[PDB]
RNA sequence: UGUACAACGGGGUAUUGUAAGCAGUAGAGUAGCCUUGUUGUUACGAUCUGCUGAGAUUAAGCCUUUGUUGUCUGAUUUGU
RNA sequence: GAAUGUUACCGCAAUAGUAAUUGAACUUAGUACGAGAGGAACAGUUCAUUCGGAUAAUUGGUUUUUGCGGCUGUCUGAUCA
RNA sequence: AUUCAUAAUAACUUUUCGAAUCGCAUGGCCUUGUGCUGGCGAUGGUUCAUUCAAAUUUCUGCCCUAUCAACUUUCGAUGGUA
RNA sequence: GAAACUGCGAAUGGCUCAUUAAAUCAGUUAUCGUUUAUUUGAUAGUUCCUUUACUACAUGGUAUAACUGUGGUAAUUCUAGA
């Protein structure tokens, strides 16, 4: 039987990965596969205006 | 009522048998009988009188308590959403890593773009 | 008690407030790190298995 | 001549505190050997560990017994 | 313990003796009484003092259980005992 | 003034350090590749010297008391070897 | 640009004079008897380990904070689990 607040939901990792191989075993892709372009990103709107503030890639 | 246990023996202490030692630093020892009783007056060791729990414990006689416990061995089973993920496009893009020539075409632009800045700013530099 | 139940696969959590002493009565001269089933417990926790990883005490 | 009695034995309960013997790559160290080393073995060595909450004792005013072995007609006296 | 017919069981009860004692706390009530200061009592409850009769589950004491272990000195060739 | 600095041989170390770091400028060479080179700094880092110091240390030097004249050395007191 | 990780600093300063009579201290010596963050200036071509596929060097890996959320206690610059 499934718990009404546990396995009903589910919550989101609040933040995704940084480091370029972190990424690239997260998604499984290779050593070429330019980690630029597979970012998370997290579109917020401040008013009418959006944008997505894409973090960095270290190493 | 309740089953106390004796500070010397490790027995099992019922009601009404045996006596309780209350020491100056307002510790509390409790005796099943005067043998542990007068063997606590004489100041030995429980881990050294042969017959006693603690004894028993120190040399592991009766010692099939507690055995051992497993290591970890599992995937974890949930790609999560990141919060900025949706985790089904997410996996959409791992499932992505072919026709990643797309990665080299848009290079391509790229050298196209750059090279033309480089062209553009040395000739605004003149 | 109460005890603060976590499914960390879907990342979730929740409490629940318990009595019925005689239920908790299986958690008792048990260690951390010991897994328990919950139909002992509770079943609506029947066929789960939990595994103890913390506490704190009244005070 | 029988849910008889006794002596033994067994079991339980209790008391003590882990028997003797064997073994040990345990052991403060010491001497000797040579295959001369690569734990080298031999001996001496309080003690420790394991077989071992073991052994011993347990009714003489403890408990119980499907056990074994036995015993079970001697003497005196008494009458409204 | 002889004798009362013997023997056994269950009993009666003349006579004699006689055993229970004292106090505190709570409550009654800071009430009654009294100008006030002060300050009760009966009934009830819980405990205790002195005495007495039993008992030994527990605690304690006692230990020739010479029961178990340990220690000394010597004797049994050493060991075991 | 040295068994100093330094160097050289023999090996030893559970093995030290020898840049996977950051910013601005973005320039030069071509066999035009995200090719090869390349500036001004920051930060970090071994050793040496230096500096800021520390630690110990030499010599001489301190008030009143003899109604304190002997003290230290048991177990550190004075020295020696390790 | 809050928070938090990291690095530094917090051993300075300021207060007081209880201790302390060759002790501190003063001036004068020494370290050929040693430590020294920081500064300042100099200074590592040598490290692929059967070192001919053993290797990512256009550069390797794992945690964990802050964060999200669930809580404990009367209470503290308390804190757990995920
Ligand atoms: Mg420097």
């Amino acid at each position: 039987q499934e718990l009404e607040g546990l396995t009903d939901t589910t919550v989101p990792k609040r933040l995704g990965p940084k480091r370029a191989n972190n990424i690239r075993k997260f998604f499984g892709l290779s050593k070429e596969d330019d980690v630029r372009d597979f970012v998370i990103r997290r579109e917020v709107t401040k008013g009418e205006k959006t944008y997505t503030k894409a973090p960095k890639i270290q190493r | 009522m309740k089953v106390e246990i004796d500070s010397f023996s490790g027995a099992k202490i019922y009601p009404g048998r045996g006596t309780l030692f209350v020491r100056g630093d307002s510790k509390i020892f409790r005796f099943q009988n005067s043998k542990s009783a007068s063997l606590f007056k004489q100041r030995k060791n429980p881990r050294r009188i042969a017959w006693t729990v603690l004894f028993r414990k120190h040399h592991k006689k009766g010692i099939t308590e507690e055995v051992a416990k497993k290591r970890s061995r599992k995937t974890v089973k949930a790609q999560r959403p990141i919060t900025g993920a949706s985790l089904d496009l997410i996996k959409e893009r791992r499932s992505l890593k072919p026709e990643v020539r797309k990665a080299q075409r848009e290079e391509k632009q790229k050298a196209d773009k750059e090279k033309k800045k480089a062209a553009k700013a040395a000739r605004k530099a003149e | 008690m109460k005890l603060n139940i976590s499914y960390p696969v879907n990342g979730s959590q929740k409490t629940f407030e318990i009595d019925d002493e005689h239920r908790i009565r299986v958690f008792f001269d048990k260690r951390i790190g010991q897994e328990v089933d919950g139909e002992a417990v509770g079943d609506e926790f029947k066929g789960y298995v939990f595994k103890i990883s913390g506490g704190n005490d009244k005070q």
